[PDB]
DNA sequence: ATCGATCGTTTTTTTTTTTTT
DNA sequence: CGATCGAT
């Protein structure tokens, strides 16, 4: 209880709880009468300015105990309101949250100011780290005297002061009994991590800088390293600085925004209703075909099913199999730019290099005097893509060491792995792509189908189809592709009878003249579509339920798969394609199963049809047919 | 306060305080008050100063300023705030609170060299000129703070001893001794700290040796001031961090007597003007400059004049050079809401008989804003090291140093293929990938590249057919304009080359009668001109250009395929999407030069005739 | 609003000086002019001592507000002058420049003098920024001139008002128009 | 000279990347 | 756990 404005400030927050605003909304049915018990309340400063700006911006310049007082006054309020939750005898800090915009600097720009402030960050989830508990206070006991004293301890990372330094008591009075009662002696949760600039604003003549973060109990580990984030907290700087040796920083006092979900969406059971209304429309698959790659011929009809992970199949204490799909094929010049349609279009999309050691999936766990006693640990580069897909470029240029190290969990669909320190295992059941090249460029068809590629013929069964990709034109199609490519060049740049300018309106405007660069809709509405039915967001809003629905098998599958596999192994190894009939095996069944499983999710028909049979075979024959 | 000399007061008392109020010429500009106030208005908190004003004022300070500058240059700060806070008062009501400021120093005295920065030259102001390598991030530092134990803002001279007594002694006789200090950074401060760096010159004892270098320091406003790979002029000061001679001999087997460490802090860095020594990121350029720029852009005789800017001692290769500089400007990073960030920067190939001045030409293209040169056997896997302090795995990751600049190399042929592939790739997507240790940071940077080479068998391969490259056609892919170099004979050509270079090669010849040519002048100007013209205009096509260019590429591929058929076998280069995707950037470079945004197809018939060199080169 | 337009206003003011002639090749103008006799003061405007001193014709002396103590006390009064202060001739910022160009050939202490005039100029100007820092609710019927001088105010003139019309049109429309429950434009 | 109360006291790690022949 | 340092 420092300078007595603190209590004035307490009651100024009590003065929040007068009428409709807080006596109506914000006090009562807010954490405890709703009983989820998040001691961290939701404040937004703007209402506080609308009562006491001395408490709005007196906070965002100094936060010594205005927070302490806020939590105090709140607990005393609910102590009046509701003694049932009066058993949590702690600070019960609060939010002071918001998507406000006072000062929202980068990790680069927490720059010699803002000390003693409550401000924003954005950046990358990185180094999501290990947990520990923390000390609050100790409920001791003396059987000699039947006396239960108590002792609370602090440190700067929680509030200002420090304990009057000493360890836990022993014979503290004169020699009587000091039985430390635990269970009554309590503990929060603790955590520590860092963030980087989602960097692409970085000047690569310069270094994208780093930050320092601390967290606490009900905030503990709320997303994964590999995601995008915005956060808003307060700031402190403890260490010595030549009174002894220089200075460092830390951040806290905060609530989160992860800004890449779907559950973030205000989801009723209506979005499903829009999907299922339009779901019946049959030739929508072709729309999704022309959807994700609108800027390029060419495939993606199939790539979808990679993009959907797969389907789970387990037996009664028997085995399990991995459900997912994997393919790839091509000389240079749309191959090397069909991979970043995922990095920045769909989630859980983490490309890899083509050149990678000790953490393409390894960790190597090398450690040097961690804050705790972690003798060995790091993480890797696969669980980032658990339950989805992956990109690479320069695959044939990859080492042939770790190719087999792929085959491990790829073909197993399991982890039973370790770096020899502790046996480790889990379920990461992932897919992947990469890129490709014939060792000499323009060759895959004249000389041979195989051996213009030159590698193990073992994988081709691990993958699904031998396939084709080439580039030539005859005398007639050249102007057709010319007009296609020139549609590419114009349906992208804006703005495309004696005098036709000087029209009633012009380019002269206030605030809707050119957003970035405008585009056309002419004759892509002869293609009767819309920018919302054919879009990003309604597309992705139909991601979740096809991943929740589970289209079981019909019955007419069996005779058809039989006849077609029969003819496949009969006469696919003839007619100019024999050396591209090498990998035929008893594996086209399970891929066909993943196929109809996926396609039966693209309209969510928990069922099976012969039309799906055509859909799932015709691509396979179209490989060469 | 021993008021005899070297006193704390006399300087601040009136002298420094009144120097500026007194600093006068009519025109009523000539103070540092106006600059100070108008700097304050925009959050600057500094001002610029000379060191030969004291001669304008007096004859004593300077030979005392050099001696103990560490104090004088803070008396300056105090005098500054007290002489400026009076003006912070519009009346006494709008100094909501004062603030701290940083002074600058400058001169034109002379640059020194690192080989002489010695024990005499210590604690002493100076001037040098080096070059920059890299320097740290932005950590922290402050000046004072309070402690709960005493509740006093702890005031320091040096930028630690923390004595015994408690000061929570008002506990009765039960006091708290043995240093109980609770640092209260609610009450502390915060300034900056960045640790700049310095390499020595390229001509000043590196000869039978290697070049050393030095590390640096800053406080408040000289972070966000220097990006590395730059030429500086400097005023700093040479001082230490630790101290001691006697037999407290250091470490385990260290310090025979007394060796403490070097560094410098800056008091008034500035930059260089090697023509445009420092014109890379900031803008101290003035309206006269921009008028000059646009009025030369207004000049419709600028490009052919610029065909003669790199060859004032070189003859020939003019059709060759109509786009050797168009490389520099870059076109447009016309990105799109999907992935298709269609390729921004531009790339070139050249290869042929030696004796034709490839090396000197690329040295010059380095000369004329940002660039580097190695060639083979080795700028940039990218570099995942492990920090010898704390043993963490940081990424130095050096095409990053072309993050808008360009690159030139020969010696693609003469270096093996373990290191071509990451760079095979970067220059189609500009994203340096990483997946090696526990990091997936897909870095990126916009560099171009220039590619010289050497064909084994020379013009023999070039006479008959397919021995063009020794390595691959997938890097025959990525480049637009590709140039033979021959030295076909002619005696007229021979004699003209003869006297042309001798008149060059005679008595360090062309000082006076060189620049008297038309307008072919000042590569400095080109540094500035380029760093301007790329930094504004974002053009793209006009409608009439598109159809003819489209039909032209059509006929290009048809002729390549017919030569395929006119020989009954493939006689072509691959007619790629990349070829049009690059000639678009040649149009873009042209419009970047003249600054007209919308470019017409007559503007680009020049492009047609220049890549026609590549077409008719790989015509056979 | 200019550097010389106000000298058509300011430079017409008068002092009294000494010439070295008596009445000239002409005697005197039909006008307020005094009789010309050397060795004695004569009252003139100050668009002519300019013409005369540099014509090497005369000496000259200043007014009395051109001093030290007046210009040492006016400032400290002006400190807590919440509104304005003493006004010696009310455009002394133009007289002093056209004074201190030449006359400092023989004027005394023409430097500490300049120091103070700058010291007073800047402060009064800066005050004339913070007057703005209370202007709320369209107070275009309330302002200050009470001991203003003019050489400070023209440094603002074109800026605010050519804006202030459409600025406070939203509220100047209020006491000039009508609408339903909300504020009008 | 003797005893006692004063002063001040701290140490723990193993492994991954690029390079050269 | 060691040495300093004060008085008895
Ligand atoms: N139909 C198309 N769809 C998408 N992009 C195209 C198309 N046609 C041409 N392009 C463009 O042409 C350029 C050709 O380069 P491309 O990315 O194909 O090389 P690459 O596939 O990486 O070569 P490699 O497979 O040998 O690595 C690309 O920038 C691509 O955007
Ligand atoms: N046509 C020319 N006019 C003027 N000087 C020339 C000409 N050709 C060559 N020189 C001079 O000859 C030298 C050529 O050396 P350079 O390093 O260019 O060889 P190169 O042409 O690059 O051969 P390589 O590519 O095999 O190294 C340069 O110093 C250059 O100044
Ligand atoms: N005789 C068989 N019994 C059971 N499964 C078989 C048989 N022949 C082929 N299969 C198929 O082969 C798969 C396992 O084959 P696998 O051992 O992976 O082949 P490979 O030895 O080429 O790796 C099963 O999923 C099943 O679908």
């Amino acid at each position: 209880e420092g300078e007595q404005f603190i209590k004035d400030i307490q009651r100024e927050y009590v003065d929040f709880l007068d009428d409709e605003e807080d006596q109506g909304i914000y006090a009562g049915h807010v954490k405890d009468m709703i009983a989820e018990k998040s001691k961290r309340l939701i404040v937004n400063v703007n209402d506080l300015k609308r009562k006491n700006p001395q408490r709005a911006l007196g906070l965002l310049s100094n936060a010594a105990d205005e927070q302490l007082a806020f939590g105090r006054a709140l607990k005393e309020y609910a102590s009046t309101v509701d003694p049932g939750y009066a058993k949590m005898h702690e600070d019960l800090f609060v939010g002071f949250e918001g998507c406000f915009g006072n000062r929202h600097v980068t990790p680069r720009s927490l720059t010699s100011i803002y000390l003693g402030n409550m401000v924003c960050v954005e950046g990358i989830v990185t180094k999501v780290s290990l947990i520990r508990p923390k000390v609050v206070r100790s409920v001791h006991y003396c059987p000699n005297t039947r006396k239960v004293m108590e002792r609370k301890y602090t440190d700067l990372t929680s509030f200002e002061a420090v304990p009057s330094g000493a360890a836990y008591p022993t014979k503290d009075e004169d020699g009587n009994l000091l039985e430390t009662e635990y269970g009554l002696s309590v503990y929060k949760d603790h955590q520590t991590l860092t963030i980087q600039e989602m960097p692409e604003k970085a000047p690569a003549g310069q270094l994208p800088r780093s930050v320092d973060i601390v967290c606490d109990d009900d905030l503990v580990d709320r997303c994964k390293p590999g995601d995008r984030v915005q956060i808003v907290g307060s700031y402190r700087c403890l260490p010595g600085k030549r009174g002894s040796g220089t200075f460092r920083t830390v951040l806290l006092a905060n609530n989160i925004s992860l800004l890449s979900k779907e559950s973030n969406l205000d989801i009723s059971r209506e979005d499903i209703m829009l999907c299922k209304k339009l779901a019946k429309n049959n030739d929508i698959f072709e729309l999704l075909s022309k959807s994700l790659a609108p800027s390029i011929g060419h495939v993606k009809q199939a790539i979808l099913c990679l993009l959907l992970g797969g389907v789970e199949k387990i037996l009664p204490n028997g085995t399990r199999l991995r459900g997912d799909i994997n393919v790839l094929l091509g000389d240079p010049s749309a191959k090397s730019q069909l991979l970043r349609y995922v990095l920045n279009t769909a989630p859980r999309a983490i490309p890899t290099t083509g050149r990678g050691s000790s953490g393409v999936g390894l960790t190597a766990a090398v450690t040097t005097d961690q804050e705790t006693g972690e003798r060995r640990l790091e993480a890797g580069a696969m669980v980032l893509a658990d339950r989805g897909v992956v990109c690479i470029d320069e695959f044939d240029k990859m080492s042939d060491i770790d190719r087999t190290a792929i085959h491990e969990v790829m073909e197993q669909g399991r982890v039973t792995i370790s770096k020899a320190g502790i046996h480790a295992s889990l379920n990461a059941r992932c897919s992947v792509l990469a890129a490709a090249n014939p060792v000499y460029g323009r060759y895959d068809q004249y000389k041979t189908p195989m051996e213009n590629i030159g590698l193990q013929d073992s994988l081709l069964s691990r993958f699904d189809l031998l396939f084709v990709m080439l580039d030539v034109i005859d005398s007639d199609v050249d102007q057709m592709i010319s007009d296609h490519v020139v549609r590419m060049h114009r349906y992208r740049n804006p703005k495309e009878a004696d005098s036709l300018s000087f029209v009633s309106s012009s380019e002269e405007k206030k605030d809707t003249e050119v957003y970035e660069k405008y585009d056309a809709l002419l004759h892509g509405k002869s293609r009767q579509r819309h920018e919302k039915i054919l879009s990003v967001e309604f597309m992705r809003k139909y991601i979740h339920i096809a991943k929740c629905m589970k289209p079981k098998l019909g019955e007419q599958a069996c005779e058809a798969i039989a006849n077609e596999y029969s003819r496949l192994r009969s006469q696919e190894a003839v007619e100019t394609d024999v050396a591209r009939t090498q990998p035929i095996t008893a594996r086209t069944l399970e891929t066909l199963i993943r196929l109809s499983t996926a396609h039966a999710r693209a309209r969510m028909s928990k069922s099976v049809t012969i039309d799906d049979a055509h859909a799932a075979i015709e691509l396979v024959q179209f490989a060469y047919f | 306060n021993q008021q005899d000399a070297q006193i704390n007061l006399q300087a601040v008392k009136k002298k420094y305080k009144e120097f500026i109020r007194t600093f006068n010429e009519e025109n009523f500009f000539y103070k540092y008050r106006d600059t100070l106030k108008r700097n304050y208005l925009n959050g600057r908190y500094f001002l610029e100063i000379e060191m030969e004003d004291l001669v304008g004022f007096d004859e004593t300070l300077a030979d005392k300023l050099n001696k103990q500058p560490t104090e004088h240059l803070e008396i300056f700060e105090e005098a500054a705030r007290e002489v400026a806070d009076e003006i912070t008062a519009p009346r006494p009501e709008h100094e909501e609170h004062m603030h701290d400021i940083q002074i600058l120093l400058s001169s034109n005295a002379n640059p020194t060299n690192i080989r002489q920065l010695k024990s005499d030259c210590v604690s002493k102001l100076v001037k040098i000129a080096g070059i920059i390598v890299a320097a740290s991030g932005i950590s922290a530092k402050a000046t004072r703070m309070s402690i709960q134990c005493l509740s006093c803002s702890t005031v320091i001279p040096n930028l630690y001893a923390l004595p015994r007594k408690c000061n929570t002694e008002q506990a009765g006789r039960p006091k708290c001794p043995l240093d109980p200090f609770f640092i209260m950074p609610d009450k502390c401060k915060c300034v900056d700290f960045q640790t700049l760096k310095l390499q020595e010159l390229p001509d000043f004892v590196p000869q039978g040796e290697i070049p050393r270098h030095l590390q640096l320091f800053c406080d408040r406003s000289l972070c966000e001031r220097v990006v590395p790979g730059n030429r500086v002029l400097i005023q700093g000061i040479y001082s230490i961090r630790k101290v001691g001679k006697p037999s407290r001999r250091d470490g385990r087997e260290k310090a025979v007597v007394g060796v403490r460490a070097p560094y410098m802090r800056v008091v008034g860095i500035t930059v260089d003007s090697e023509g445009a020594g420092a014109i890379s990121r900031y803008s101290n350029i003035t309206s006269d400059e921009e008028e000059h720029f646009r009025r030369m852009a207004a000049s419709g005789d600028i490009y052919e004049r610029l065909s003669q800017s790199l060859a004032p001692s070189i003859f020939g290769s003019r059709d060759i050079k109509k786009a050797i500089t168009c490389m520099l400007f870059g076109g447009s990073r016309k990105r799109l809401p999907d992935g298709l960030c269609r390729r921004g920067d531009i790339n070139v190939l050249l290869l042929g008989d030696p004796g034709t001045a490839k090396s000197q030409l690329l040295k010059f293209v380095e000369k004329v804003p940002i660039a580097v040169y190695t060639s083979g056997k080795g700028s940039s896997t990218a570099s995942v090291m492990k920090d010898p302090q704390t043993r963490n795995f940081v990424m130095e990751g050096a095409m990053v140093l072309a993050d808008g600049g360009v690159v030139c190399i020969d010696e693609f042929d003469k270096m093996r293929e373990d290191d071509r592939v990451a760079i095979h790739e970067a220059m189609e997507q500009q994203t340096i990938s990483i997946a090696k240790a526990g990091i997936t940071t897909t870095l990126n940077s916009r560099c171009s590249v220039l590619a010289a080479a050497n064909s084994i068998f020379g013009r023999w391969d070039d006479t008959k057919g397919e021995e063009n490259i020794d390595f691959m056609p997938t890097i025959l892919s990525r480049f637009d304009m590709i140039f033979i170099v021959k030295d076909i004979h002619d005696e007229s050509r021979d004699i003209t080359l003869a006297k042309h270079i001798i008149n060059v090669h005679l008595s360090s010849n062309k000082s006076a009668p060189s620049e008297p040519a038309e307008g072919e002048i000042s590569l400095s100007t080109f540094k500035k001109y380029i760093h301007y013209c790329r930094t504004h205009c974002g053009p793209r096509l006009s409608e009439a250009a598109g159809e003819k260019l489209k039909s032209r590429y059509v006929l290009m591929r048809s002729g390549a395929g017919q030569q395929e058929k006119a020989s009954d076998k493939r006689l072509s280069i691959p007619i790629t999407v990349r070829q049009l995707e690059a000639v678009i950037r040649i149009s873009e470079s042209l419009a970047k030069i003249r600054l007209q945004p919308f470019a017409t197809d007559e503007h680009v018939n020049e492009a047609l005739r220049l890549f026609q060199v590549s077409t008719l080169d790989a015509a056979m | 609003m200019d550097p010389s337009i106000i000298e058509f206003i300011g430079e017409k003011c008068m002092i009294s000086i000494i010439p070295n002639f008596s009445n000239e090749p002409l005697h005197l103008i039909y006008g307020p002019v005094g009789p010309f006799r050397a060795g004695f003061p004569v009252f003139v405007p100050l668009w002519m001592a300019t013409h005369l001193r540099k014509q090497q014709k005369c000496r000259i002396v200043p007014p009395e507000w051109m001093d030290m103590d007046i210009l040492e006390e006016i400032k400290e009064e002006e400190k807590r002058s919440k509104f304005f202060t003493k006004m010696p001739c009310e455009h002394y910022m133009v007289v002093a420049q056209l004074v201190m160009s030449t006359a400092p050939d023989d004027v005394p202490r023409c430097e500490e003098l300049r120091t103070v005039i700058k010291d007073i100029f800047d402060i009064r100007e800066s005050k004339l920024r913070t007057s703005i820092d209370a202007f709320i609710k369209g107070e275009g019927t309330y302002a200050k001139l009470d001991n203003l001088t003019l050489l400070e105010i023209h440094s603002v003139r074109p800026i605010l008002p050519y804006s202030l019309d459409h600025i406070a049109r939203y509220q100047r429309t209020a006491t000039a128009s009508q609408r339903d429950t909300s504020m009008l434009s």
